[PDB]
């Protein structure tokens, strides 16, 4: 998209999220992270919404055949699910890139760098989702050390209830419980999280308390899940 | 088990 | 996908169904047309849903970025519009490209040839939605014109119960409706095409019974909605 | 108005 002035790829992403365009989205938000500069928090949601939705049609997929796989067990179903298990894996590697090349490194204020940290760890989170060979006990560490990273930060940086803080919680404790084999550091992970969050809403406004209380409660649905 | 599911902007 | 055997592809188009990847499933379907061999009913369904499918999304896309389009009468509004209207016609023309070299030519049977015709009905139509200029009324006609034949043979060799023979009817009324500007002539095609179905649905089985009802309530939704 | 769904297999 180097053709494309960044506010149009900025703007056509929106277009392109009302859509329901998502890979358009993620090539149109690549291109902007590619102009060089920082990204605003709102284009930092756009980049996230985008890349979510595309790499959540993909594990989709691959849960569908995966499952097909197993219940097998001709080749078609394994190639296929392979292919879809490798397109799957170059997303992840393009935006674990973009964060790479030189997001991260730019980002110095907390509501950004917890925020790119956060997205580190999710997307080593979905290859560790489908990794099984020599490097799966490797992809599990360098999410597990994205997510402890941002997690420092944020618990230095920023309320109990920021909603980035609460949602980087959240996905820590899906990876401790799904990914880690480290059921019971989800649920205290979880309980701490939302107990401390609690505490803090007195000190918000209407609105941010009502995008607190939406957060905790998905931290409350997995607990009530895992307990 | 949910993560944030960060779809929509 | 001419490495690929012609069974793998129609069981490639099957799992790809089952995990909603249409763009792959019209990959192969596509890949086996392209074979050369006459389609079964089941593979002709499958070519029909992939594709049915993809476009569905682009249209859905379209509509949505034409209304934005028409509230703000930059160029990036415009600009995305026209690269979605240009893949949408793509693929419209993809497929109309398979019923022409040679699904269309090699279809003797009623069942087939109606099946086809009603395709290249539809994908005409896709066209006319987003056509504008010189060529708006060349492609209305030729859609009415594959419709028509579609007509003709079905009710001279299929029963008023026949799902394609209903279905065809059906796209037909919505295509006098909302391109042809004739809501009288789809008004009394839905009428007539239900009223002799109902008349020949004691001819049929449980199982028969059920196909053909739920595409007359389809004909009656849309009639309720006409008048 | 609308045509066959046509979505589902
Ligand atoms: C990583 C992360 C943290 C927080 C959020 C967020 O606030 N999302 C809003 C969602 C929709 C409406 O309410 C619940 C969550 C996203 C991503
Ligand atoms: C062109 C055409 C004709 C008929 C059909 C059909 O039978 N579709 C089955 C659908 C799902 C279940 O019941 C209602 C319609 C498809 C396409
Ligand atoms: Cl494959
Ligand atoms: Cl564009």
């Amino acid at each position: 998209m180097g053709s494309m002035e960044r506010a149009s790829l900025i703007q056509k992403a929106k277009l392109a999220e009302q859509a329901e365009r998502y890979e358009d989205m993620a090539a149109f938000m690549k291109g902007a992270v590619e102009k060089g500069e920082e990204l605003s928090c709102e284009e930092r949601n756009l980049l996230s919404v985008a890349y979510k939705n595309v790499v959540g049609g993909q594990r989709a997929a691959w849960r569908v055949l995966s499952s097909i796989e197993q219940k097998s067990n001709g080749p078609e179903v394994r190639e296929y699910r392979e292919k879809v298990e490798t397109e799957l894996q170059g997303v992840c590697d393009t935006v674990l890139g973009l964060l790479d090349s030189h997001l991260i490194k730019e980002a110095g204020d907390a509501e950004s760098r917890v925020f790119y940290l956060k997205m580190k760890g999710d997307y080593y989170r979905y290859l560790a989702e489908v990794a099984t060979g020599d490097d799966k006990k490797r992809i599990i560490d360098s999410a597990r050390s994205a997510y402890q990273e941002a997690m420092d930060i944020s618990k230095k940086e920023m309320p109990p209830t920021n909603p980035i803080r609460l949602g980087l919680a959240l996905n820590f404790s899906v990876f401790h419980y799904e990914i880690a084999n480290s059921p019971e550091e989800a649920i205290s992970l979880a309980k701490t999280t939302f107990d401390e969050a609690m505490a803090d809403l007195h000190t918000l406004s209407e609105d941010s308390y009502k995008d607190s209380t939406l957060i905790m409660q998905l931290l409350r649905d997995n607990l009530t899940l895992w307990t | 088990a949910g993560s944030i599911p960060g779809r929509r902007s």
